[PDB]
């Protein structure tokens, strides 16, 4: 997944 | 900030640490006297920017106040697009040695152009520094970076890293400094997660998007 570096996307 | 260094003192005069509770969430960039650049995901109420500073815990450095700012109008439509706001503080800061504007790229981002980002956020071994980061980044392509950032890729961002140095950005460093060739490039927005993962570049804010509504917004 991705991630604000916060929200993240799970891919 | 994963495999870097310390960086040279005062070096980075154009970062901002961004504090709540004397506690860095987010950093910044100095763009102008009054204006601080940000990821729009460090938006809050309210602001204590630290300017100047090496170590968190110097002559010239200077904690200031700031009670307003603006998320770009796009931010997050689409999911994790538009990531930038201007942080206006409260009194203006007179350019000194140590805390001074930085300019922003007047071209975008292209492959293999050469980079610096800078930050506080999560070393390689997990802990947080002290003292601000430092590690270079190179460009990819907006080929690599759609195929990486697979399905939400945007021209608002671009991808930076990726070696297998596992040179990256991390938890927070959002809203610090990218400089390419000498220019403010973009701002530290999101990656996969872990960061640092050989051959995953971090993806960055793209700032030369983003001038006229940045210089708009200024001179309002």
């Amino acid at each position: 997944g991705f991630c604000q570096r916060p929200i993240c996307f799970p891919n | 900030i994963i495999n870097g260094e310390d960086c040279s003192p005062h070096s980075q005069p154009w970062q901002a640490a961004l504090v709540m509770e004397n506690e860095l969430f987010c950093s910044g960039v100095l763009v102008h006297p009054q204006w601080v650049l940000s990821a729009a995901h460090c938006f809050q109420n309210s602001y204590t920017i630290g300017l100047g500073l090496h170590s968190l815990e110097e002559p010239g450095s200077q904690m200031v106040e700031a009670s307003l700012s603006v998320r770009h109008p796009e931010y997050n439509r689409p999911l994790l697009a538009n990531d930038l706001m201007l942080i206006k503080l409260d009194e203006s800061v007179s350019e000194s040695d140590t805390i001074r504007s930085i300019s922003i790229a007047s071209q975008c981002p292209t492959a293999g152009n050469s980079c610096l980002v800078s930050g506080w956020g999560l070393l390689a071994n997990g802990r947080m520094p002290t003292v601000l980061q430092c590690v270079n980044v190179s460009v990819v392509s907006e080929e690599v970076c759609s195929k990486l950032y697979d399905p939400l890729y945007h021209p608002s961002m671009f991808c930076a890293g990726g070696g297998q140095d596992q040179k990256d950005s991390c938890n927070g460093d959002s809203g610090g400094p990218l400089i390419c060739n000498g220019y403010l490039q973009g701002l530290v927005s999101f990656g996969k997660a872990p960061c640092g993962q050989v051959g995953v570049p971090g993806v960055y804010t793209n700032l030369c998007k983003f001038t006229e509504w940045i210089e708009k917004t200024v001179q309002a």
